[PDB]
DNA sequence: TGAAAGTACTTGAGTAG
RNA sequence: AAAGACCAGGC
DNA sequence: CAAGTACTTACGCCTGGTCATT
């Protein structure tokens, strides 16, 4: 509905795409967290992860809360077909 | 083999090239004759050439086969007989009343404003080429020659095709222009349906041809030196078999695919020796593709898992190492079309409706579908949407079109094109009418029943339930994943579906499907077993 | 350069003890005295190490300034890092 | 291979395969990294009360020192004045000290790499010795005094009793002396450590030994040592850098390395100095006098009409204005060319640069002299037209026009300086590129102040621009560094260049081996890539070149 | 703004003064001819290009499949409820996030943006 | 680089091809000066009357004082004008911004202050 | 505009006051710290068809330790400086016999004018500046360390206790900025003190070459 | 289809009696 | 058996 | 003195099989 205003530096499309990067990351950091604090005091990962023997947070949070945003080339999956990422899709589908 | 598809207008832009935007066409007679003898139309960057382009980048010219330097688009059009700059005009841009593209075009035509006459412009082109002839008769012969026979061949090699060759090269045009504007995406490098797979028939006769013309040519030299004498000649005594036996013996052998004299100018790496460690390495082996780029290539772009890959390429299945993209597995529902004759489309097409490009005005195409038929322009439609409706009716039903001819709207672009060349990468997929499958009970019935019934697959397909789709028409088809979830009303996402997914599993290929619970692991790790299970042991 | 005037490191830098230590078991095997008792060892490194330690090695280091002129030290003057 | 044949003679000297001066000390220091660990400075962040109430050592108080020194050093630290004396030398040796500090390392970063661990040797006395903190100590802070001052002699890195070799000792050591200074002082030796005699002793020890044990030794190839410490984190680094963007990682260390001269982001960060550093809007008004701002990014469209007497004025909305201008005796009367070039101009652009029609029109005026008719709409009207004309009264006036305008849209260089694309102005949230002061109680303190990263690179001219803070904008090209400022400052910013590619990741090379690099680079007077041209370009032996990427060439040159 | 041709030869007519009539005339070059023009306006250069985007969609996409409709806005000329939409998809769209919506059944054909 | 010199030459050859005292009472400061290439003493006079006949209808507006002062007054604001321009068009348009000005202050109401 | 100008002229003298100063000149500390009010008010404001006609702007300095040599520091007005003004300029040094001089051009100077200037090198060293050059003194950068001009006993004594032949050292070339700004001609070594973050303070040497 | 960057070389070139 | 090319693969 | 061109270089090691030429 044209109601972001393009942020200083970016373009409307670029300031569209960091929104939409950062809500993610955001939701993928809290879940991240959610899943870490929810670990028992007797958990594998979580002991390899303090030990730091071999691990690290975001593979507990991978493993358990949620995988994450996937980047090809930095950006989000690149709308390899024409405007749609797979055939599954609608044209022009921005969503998650 | 991977190559890029023939006899089709790829529009691209290089990065800091005396070119801005290019089209290209590779164009191959039906794969009669010749490997390949593409065309060029570029235009000429922003910076202009002194005293003649003084706007945001013009002056089209084009590339042809067999000129050393580059000529006006101008020009070529007006040496296949187009003087007026109206008719140039007509068969590049479609529509008058778009200002823009004649805005776009206008420089091209200041350049050539001094050429005026089509045998002037056969000079022109002539005195560019490999080695001016002495007078101008000569000039014109071989310019002639290089316009009808290797430039743009795949549209005609007979004689009075300059018109058709005006309106292909005008469609180049036209396509550049539109890039130039922006209405059209730049093609993709990496999009498989530009993308043809030579198997061993292509392979196979790509080196036949060329022994057989050594057979002959041996032949030919054996009679002369025999009828010089003028006693007699024999064939037997003139064939030399080995050509064709050795020559063939050695490509399959010692990989290097072409004549053994040039084998260092050959490719390799094709027919390589089936390893036999592992069951699933056979049937890898077997089914593998590899594109021809140089493994030493620092771009990351022509080694990446591009969108279009789904159900065609394994996604995980890729040797790591600097071969790592380049050398690609099947997915288990690939089928890779084996070619035919497009003369039962043609057919049809003319029957039923159809416009042909010699027998309609110029000003009635600006509103008409363009219908390609193996890349070559075959004509023009008024009603689309039937025509498609008509052709999928025809290629269901397996009557005129085989399972195998992929039909393509580009609706937004008013383009239909037709391929039924060989080489193409499709995937059986379910066709979805309304919102509910065609695959009824009863198919299921009978396939529970495959023993003592007769019913098979070729059935399945012919009873319009089952339809390939290669890569370049998956674009214009929506997909349900699977039905139970997709097909039943909810809040609703796609009402509109056009083909369904038989079952997502079929994307992974043969050493990638030994995988127990794949969609849990990280993708590398799904690789690296791809990798491993070639060498497993059994 | 003379006796006088040593401008270097008085400690023995490891690059000198490894060749030195190498020279001198070289020597050793080669029947070479030994300049400080050994109580029944038999491997030449050993003994060089020993003597090193004891400070009983017969061997002066000629140690190069940029310039050309030469600095040489024996071993029993450097002081051993370890 | 650049550095294969660099090592540390045994003059400590690090020298290449001709005899060359690379580093008169290697690393600066002469000392092996081996053995360095990072310490903190302890005196140069705190305030200046601070400083002074943890080094001052107050002897007046005859309460705190006998709660602090045995009976009998409190006596004599009250009534000898000599030991007082010595005392505040020591402390204003101290504040000499810690002002250096100040000066060489602004930013307030304390962390430092030193030989010898004083914190952790003092702690070992105290365990050792088993120092008792809540007992008065038996330490004359006067044998603290000439105890450092005794390791101080003690401590040589270039030897000898020449002035000059004296100067680069007292350089090879200032920062492990203001260290020793600091750490080893009488007040926390006797407030906070309260180490023994015994226990001091054994620290002084120990400090020498370790100290000499890390100098460099000579024959310690470090050349080849270095090339492997900055390849090992090359490997790791990703190759992507990913609004600025910066090149980082392997493509950046490669333009580093090769010197080269077009590099992919070449970009330079602008610093204001005035009330601009502190306010947007004088920031975003500076911006404008950087950022290249040709016709095209100002003007709406550009169209030439055909006007064969100014009074027709054949674009309706274009009457009013036009009439009250040639109303006037202008030169109206002779043969007015009639061809107009109609020029409307975008009023967002025109407002987000401060510009204004008079000032397009000085520029038109300035740079196609006063042969060229520009009258404009004065602003202050719904469209922003400026109609130019080509007065003169074949080249036919409507090619030539075209010419002109495709002239003015491209290079008529409206405002700015060129060749630099985009100036962006942001507040920095990282601490290094703030402005660091020194407050009135002595404490480092940060101030946050408009900056502009600026792709594109013109540093010469940014760093004329008035209000811009010449001592600060600073740029990240190497060539344009060494073109504009010298070889020494490209010195210092191929360090600071390679410093960030490789602790983007939190990575940590210690700074000899990019020191070497970075002097093996520029030692030779020039900028030497790390290439063919300039590794066999140097006055090296056929021998070393042929190893190196020409063989036979260099063979057949010798 | 646009290319105006020959009545004659049919090439391209280049702009030009008739000093004795003070007029805008379209002269050709590969001939004589010479038109009277109306005009006035040799050469436009919108460099802005605030070109919307309307005129260049055609009404056929509104039967694509792929593409996503709504019945929440409906035509304003038919009134039919579902409408097909989809963004710029060419140039300028790298600061353009406009929805662009065409009504299905056919022959209606209607397109707007909101 | 060279495209500058280029164009700037084009410029030159393609241009150079196409190439009094104040009578007895004129009211300008320096008038007999030529600061403003091409501005002649009657485009003065004509800027010089229009900004009077500007003071004028500032004075029906705001009931100013007299002509008498007011003479004085448009001498300061041409020659304080003609310190802030340098090209004739310039003098021009900063002389029309200035009336544009002072008819705003007219229509506001308030006195023409300075 | 013109005020633009003079701000230049002001940044100018400052700068060129800085480097005669820096090379050991006898130059006021007013000069040195001269406001641009105050140098407006002394020089006349506007500089075209104004009382700062860059001439009268040349500053003539004397060395500290020896007065008869001097510098005299010029400000051609033509933008591509030529063989007459640089030969009138030699003139007036050889009337007055001083013997270095500087000359601040506006764009450059013309090819021959470059050869006449290193014509006469060991009779009259006259050295070129770009205007643009001496908008901002580099030696106030962060970045360009302090420079020092050793003497020829300090050389020797370097080269005695190192023991290194003079071609051992690091050099600088003639045309860095640096050494363009203390005018170092080739022999002459550069005494270069940086600060360090591993041994506090580091006093290289560049030869000139 | 889908290599690319620094340093060469390799050419034509360029104010008064 | 020999070195040349190619191919596949391991880290 | 610019604009043009060509040249050289592009991780380390390791394993096997195959083939044509000798
Ligand atoms: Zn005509
Ligand atoms: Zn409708």
């Amino acid at each position: 509905n044209n109601e972001l205003e393009p942020t200083p530096g970016n373009t409307l499309r670029q300031t569209f795409e960091n929104q939409v990067n950062r809500i993610l990351n955001d939701a993928r950091d809290k879940t991240g967290s959610s899943a870490q604090k929810s670990l028992s005091e007797y958990n594998n990962f979580k002991s390899m992860v303090v030990s730091g023997a071999k691990g690290s947070k975001i593979n507990i949070s991978q493993v358990i809360a949620v995988v994450g945003q996937q980047n090809v080339e930095g950006k989000r999956i690149p709308f390899g077909f024409k405007h749609r990422t797979l055939p599954h899709f609608i044209k022009d589908d921005y969503g998650p | 083999q991977e190559k890029m598809a023939t006899n089709t207008v790829y529009v691209f832009a290089k990065k800091d090239s005396k070119y801005a935007y290019t089209g290209e066409c590779r164009s191959c007679l039906e794969n009669s004759s010749r490997p390949t003898s593409t065309i060029w139309v570029s235009m000429l960057a922003r910076g202009g050439q002194g005293a003649k382009k003084s706007a945001i980048g013009q002056r089209i010219v084009a590339t042809l086969p067999y000129i050393k330097q580059e000529v006006p688009i101008i020009i070529v059009f007006r040496a296949l007989g187009f003087v007026s700059d109206r008719d140039i005009l007509e068969h590049i841009i479609y529509d008058f009343e778009d200002p823009e593209m004649m805005e776009m075009v206008k420089p091209s035509l200041d350049e050539a404003f001094v050429i005026q006459e089509q045998n002037v412009a056969l000079n022109f082109i002539g005195s560019r080429g490999a080695k001016p002839g002495v007078t101008k008769e000569k000039r014109i012969k071989y310019a002639k020659e290089v316009l009808q026979k290797e430039m743009l061949p795949h549209v005609g090699v007979s004689d009075f095709c300059e018109t058709k060759k005006a309106y292909f090269l005008g469609y180049m045009v036209h396509r550049l222009l539109l890039a130039a504007l922006g209405r059209r995406e730049l093609d993709d490098r990496d999009h498989y349906g530009n993308k043809r797979l030579d198997l061993a028939g292509p392979l196979l006769a790509f080196l036949f041809r060329g022994m057989f013309k050594n057979l002959l040519k041996e032949v030919r030299i054996y009679a002369q030196k025999f009828i010089d004498r003028g006693k007699d000649f024999n064939l037997e005594l003139a064939i030399k078999t080995r050509i064709i036996s050795d020559g063939l013996k050695y490509s399959l052998a010692t990989g290097n695919w072409g004549d053994q004299k040039k084998a260092h100018q050959a490719r390799a790496g094709v027919s390589q020796v089936l390893n036999r460690l592992t069951f699933a390495s056979t049937l890898s082996h077997l089914r593998r593709l590899n594109s021809p780029i140089g493994r030493d290539g620092k771009l990351a772009k022509p080694r990446q898992l591009h969108n279009t890959l789904w159900g065609m390429v394994c996604p995980a299945e890729t040797p790591e190492g600097h071969a790592v993209g380049l050398v690609k597995n099947l997915a288990l529902m690939a089928y890779i079309s084996v070619g035919s004759q497009p003369s039962p489309i043609l057919e049809f097409l003319e029957e039923w409706s159809m416009e042909n490009l010699e027998e309609i005005s110029p000003a009635a195409i600006a509103d008409a579908t363009k219908i390609f038929v193996n890349g070559c322009w075959v004509g023009i439609h008024k009603d689309p949407e039937q025509l498609m409706n008509t052709l999928r009716k025809l290629r269901r039903q397996m009557d005129i079109i085989v399972s195998e001819v992929s039909m393509i709207r580009d609706i937004r672009e008013r383009e239909i094109r037709i391929y039924t060349d060989a080489g193409r990468i499709c995937r059986p997929l379910l066709i979805v009418e309304k919102q509910k499958l065609l695959l009824k009970k009863r198919h299921i019935d009978q396939l529970k029943e495959r023993e003592y019934n007769n019913y098979s697959w070729q059935d399945l397909v012919a009873s319009g339930v089952v339809e390939y789709i290669d890569t370049l028409e998956e674009e214009t088809v929506m997909l349900a994943m699977t039905p139970d979830d997709l097909q039943e009303k909810e809040v609703a996402y796609c009402s509109t579906y056009t083909h369904c997914e038989i079952h997502p599993s079929m994307i992974l290929g043969v050493c990638a499907s030994i995988i127990p619970f794949p969609d849990h692991n990280q993708s590398p790790r799904n690789t690296y077993q791809s990798a491993m299970g070639k060498q497993a042991m059994g | 350069q003379a006796n006088q005037k040593r401008i270097t490191t008085p400690y023995m830098t490891k690059y000198e003890r490894a060749r030195v230590l190498g020279t001198r078991a070289l020597q050793i095997a080669m029947c070479a005295p030994v300049m400080v008792e050994l109580e029944g060892e038999t491997d030449p490194l050993l003994i060089a190490m020993k003597e090193l330690k004891a400070r009983k090695i017969p061997i002066i280091i000629r140690r190069y300034l940029p310039d050309g002129s030469y600095e040489d030290w024996g071993v029993d003057e450097l002081i051993i890092t370890d | 291979k650049s550095m294969e044949s660099v090592m540390v003679k045994y003059d400590a000297t690090v020298r290449n395969s001709i005899n060359q001066v690379v580093q008169l000390r290697y690393g600066e220091d002469g000392l092996a990294g081996e053995s360095v660990e990072f310490q903190n400075l302890a005196t140069l962040k705190p305030s200046n009360k601070a400083f002074e109430k943890k080094f001052r050592f107050d002897y007046t108080n005859e309460r705190a020192l006998r709660r602090t020194l045995q009976e009998d050093l409190v006596k004599d630290v009250l009534s000898n004045a000599h030991i007082q004396n010595e005392l505040e030398r020591e402390f204003e040796r101290m504040r000499e000290d810690r002002e250096v500090l100040r000066v060489i390392f602004p930013t307030g970063d304390s962390k430092v790499v030193l030989p010898c661990n004083l914190l952790r040797m003092i702690w070992n006395a105290q365990k050792i010795f088993h120092i008792n903190p809540r007992l008065p100590s038996d330490l004359h802070p006067i044998k603290v005094v000439e105890g450092v001052k005794e390791l101080s002699k003690k401590l040589v890195i270039v030897n000898g009793d020449d002035p000059l070799s004296r100067q680069a000792q007292e350089n090879a050591t200032l920062l492990f002396n203001i260290h020793l200074r600091s750490t080893l002082c009488s007040r926390r030796m006797a407030e906070e450590f309260r180490l023994s005699g015994e226990a001091f002793d054994w620290l002084l020890g120990e400090i020498e030994s370790k100290f000499n044990q890390a100098i460099a030794h000579p024959g310690e190839m470090v050349g080849a040592l270095a090339a492997q410490s900055l390849g090992e984190p090359a490997t790791q680094m990703t190759l992507n850098t990913f609004a600025k963007n910066v090149t980082l990682g392997v493509p950046r260390l490669k333009e580093l390395i090769n010197i080269s001269k077009k590099p992919k982001t070449p970009s330079l960060t602008v610093f204001l100095l005035g009330q601009s550093a502190r306010d947007a809007e004088r920031a975003k008004d500076i911006l404008c006098r950087l950022e290249h701002t040709t016709l095209r990014k100002v003007t709406a469209n550009t169209a030439i009409y055909y006007d064969p007497n100014p009074q027709s004025t054949v674009v309706a909305e274009d009457q009013e204005w036009v009439n009250v201008y040639y109303e006037m005796p202008d030169f109206d009367v002779a043969r007015i060319s009639p061809w107009l070039l109609r020029v409307e101009l975008d009023r967002k652009h025109m407002t987000d640069r401060k510009l204004t029609m008079e000032q397009i029109a000085e520029k038109i005026n300035a740079g196609f002299g006063d042969d060229l008719n520009c009258i404009f709409n004065d602003d202050n009207a719904e469209k922003l037209v400026l109609r130019i004309r080509i007065m003169n009264s074949k080249m036919d006036d409507d090619v030539f026009l075209r010419c002109i305008e495709s002239n003015m849209l491209t290079d008529m260089t409206l405002q700015g300086i060129e060749q630099i694309s985009k100036v962006y102005m942001h507040l920095p949230q990282t601490d290094n590129k703030k402005k660091i002061i020194i407050t009135e109680d002595g404490e480092f303190k940060a101030l946050q102040e408009w900056i502009l990263e600026t792709d594109g690179v013109s540093l010469m001219r940014v760093l004329s621009e008035k209000d811009v803070d010449p001592v600060r904008t600073t740029s990240n090209d190497i060539v344009e560094i060494f073109t504009v400022l010298g070889i020494e400052a490209v010195r210092k910013a191929l360090e600071r260049e390679l410093y960030h590619v490789i602790s983007f990741d939190g990575s940590y090379v210690n700074y000899r081996h990019l020191a070497l690099l970075c002097d093996t680079m520029t030692c030779r007077g020039h900028l030497m890539a790390i290439t063919r041209h300039g590794v066999n370009r140097q006055d090296t032996g056929p021998l070393m070149k042929c190893s190196f990427e020409e063989t036979v060439d260099v063979l057949m040159e010798a | 703004v646009g290319i105006r041709f020959c009545q004659e030869c049919n090439n391209m007519l280049y702009p030009k003064e008739d000093k004795e009539n003070r007029i805008l005339l379209y002269a050709c070059r590969n001939c004589d001819y010479q038109q009277e023009a109306d005009n006035s306006c040799i050469y436009v250069n919108k460099i802005t290009h605030e070109v919307d985007e309307l005129t260049q969609i055609i009404a056929d996409v509104s039967q694509d499949p792929t593409l996503p409709r709504t019945e929440d806005h409906p035509c304003q000329k038919c009134g039919h409820k579902e409408a097909v939409f989809f963004q710029s998809h060419s140039a300028r769209a790298e600061d353009a996030m406009r929805l662009y919506y065409v009504c299905t059944a056919p022959h209606c054909g209607h397109r707007w943006t909101e | 680089e060279a495209h500058k010199r280029e164009w700037n030459l084009f410029y030159q050859k393609q241009m150079q091809l196409r190439k009094v005292p104040p009578d007895e009472n004129c009211p300008l400061k320096e008038a007999s000066s030529r600061r403003i290439p091409r501005l002649t003493v009657k485009a003065r006079e004509h800027c010089l009357r229009l900004l009077e006949e500007a003071l004028s209808s500032n004075r029906q507006s705001t009931r100013t004082a007299d002509e008498a002062d007011l003479r004085a007054k448009a001498v300061e604001l041409e020659h304080e004008t003609f310190r802030n321009a340098k090209v004739a068009n310039l003098y021009k348009a900063s002389v029309l911004k200035k009336v544009a000005d002072i008819h705003r202050a007219s229509k506001d109401g308030q006195p023409y202050d300075m | 505009d013109d005020e633009e100008e003079t701000y230049r002229l002001w940044k100018i003298r400052k700068t060129i006051m800085q480097l005669c100063h820096d090379r050991g000149y006898l130059v006021t500390q007013d000069e040195l710290d001269q406001t641009l009010e105050e140098f407006k008010a002394q020089f006349g404001d506007k500089p075209s068809e104004g009382r700062p006609r860059r001439t009268d702007l040349t500053v003539l300095v004397a060395h500290n330790d020896d007065p008869t040599d001097q510098m005299f520091v010029f400000f051609p007005e033509e933008p591509k400086v030529g063989i007459k003004t640089i030969k009138v300029y030699c003139q007036r040094m050889q009337e007055e016999n001083i013997t270095r001089a500087l000359i601040v051009v506006q764009q450059g100077m013309t090819p021959s004018a470059k050869q006449s200037l290193v014509d006469m090198a060991p009779k009259y060293i006259l050295e070129q500046f770009l205007q643009q050059e001496l908008l901002i003194n580099i030696t106030e950068h962060e970045l360009v360390p302090e420079h020092v001009v050793m003497t020829k006993e300090e050389v020797t004594e370097l080269l005695a206790r190192y023991k290194l032949r003079e071609n051992q050292l690091p050099r600088i070339q003639a045309g860095d900025p640096v050494a363009r700004y203390f005018g170092i001609k080739r022999g002459q070594v550069v005494k270069i003190i940086r600060p360090s973050e591993t041994a506090g303070r580091y006093i290289t040497y560049r030869l000139v070459q």
